[PDB]
């Protein structure tokens, strides 16, 4: 079992600010990390796959990078539509796990 | 359009059992593996179980020994049989097809709406 | 004489290996897996 953690657990930012979320794996996961965004009352939406690949339809303001145990998710410029809980998920091995979730 | 529809939720007593189902349409259900994920009020996303496309190999999370995952590819339906339910199992249960380059090979990410299960 | 620390082995893992399987993961064991 791989344990996942995220930091900060919650952050305060305004529109136009740069937002960064750190995901850390208790185990080396190379580039097998997914990033999800969840709005209240809705199922999670995938934004980034394989650590740094953007999903089709995802705004260019979203990005991410990293490998091994330390991964970063970034919003180059926070929009009013970007208020959600962000999760990282590893699929290097089973069982799959999600992080605690970061509140933006 | 691609849809995943959960049903079979409701309220049960501790020690009881409940069978959930997810009807799939709009995609080649029988070529993909499937996952169950649950989320309790106030908490994050918790992975529960995974089954391969052929209904052969099965994997489980906290639920191993109590929950069983199965599927019927002739009906495009995914099932989760939960026995010996506890208060801690209160959650919204989702069926999903998670993008996975290592095991299932899915190139697309799909989620249902979720069904609420209460144990009390 | 000072000790050769270049060679490492795995001490911790959540499961046993399958025939001719290789694992170079750094998973923390519920510990740093290599010594």
């Amino acid at each position: 079992v791989i344990w996942m953690t995220q930091s900060p657990s919650s952050l305060s930012a305004s529109v136009g600010d740069r937002v960064t979320i750190t995901c850390q794996a208790s185990q080396d996961i190379r580039f097998y990390l997914n990033w999800y965004q969840q709005k209240p009352g809705k199922a999670p939406k995938l934004l980034i796959s394989d650590a740094s690949n953007m999903e089709t339809g995802v705004p260019s303001r979203f990005s991410g990078s990293g490998s091994g145990t330390d991964f970063t998710f970034t919003i180059s410029s926070l929009q009013p539509e970007d208020i959600a809980t962000y999760y990282c998920q590893q699929y290097d091995n089973l069982p799959f796990t999600f992080g605690p979730g970061t509140k933006v | 359009e691609v849809q995943l529809v959960e049903s079979g939720g409701g309220v049960v007593q501790p020690g009881g059992s409940l069978r959930l189902s997810c009807a799939a349409s709009g995609f080649t259900f029988n070529s993909y593996g499937m996952h169950w994920v649950r989320q309790a009020p106030g908490k994050g996303l918790e992975w529960v179980a995974f089954i391969r496309y052929d209904g052969g190999n099965k994997y489980y999370a906290s639920v191993k020994g109590r929950f069983t995952i199965s599927r019927d590819n002739s009906k495009n339906t995914l099932y989760l049989q939960m026995k010996s339910l506890r208060a801690e199992d209160t959650a919204v249960y989702y069926c999903a097809n998670l993008k996975d380059s290592r095991y299932s090979g899915s190139y697309y990410d799909y989620w249902g709406q979720g069904t609420l299960v209460t144990v009390s | 004489v000072s000790g050769n620390y270049n060679y490492l082995y795995r001490l911790f893992r959540k499961s046993n290996l399958k025939p001719f399987e290789r694992d170079i993961s750094t998973e923390i064991y519920q510990y740093f897996p290599l010594r």
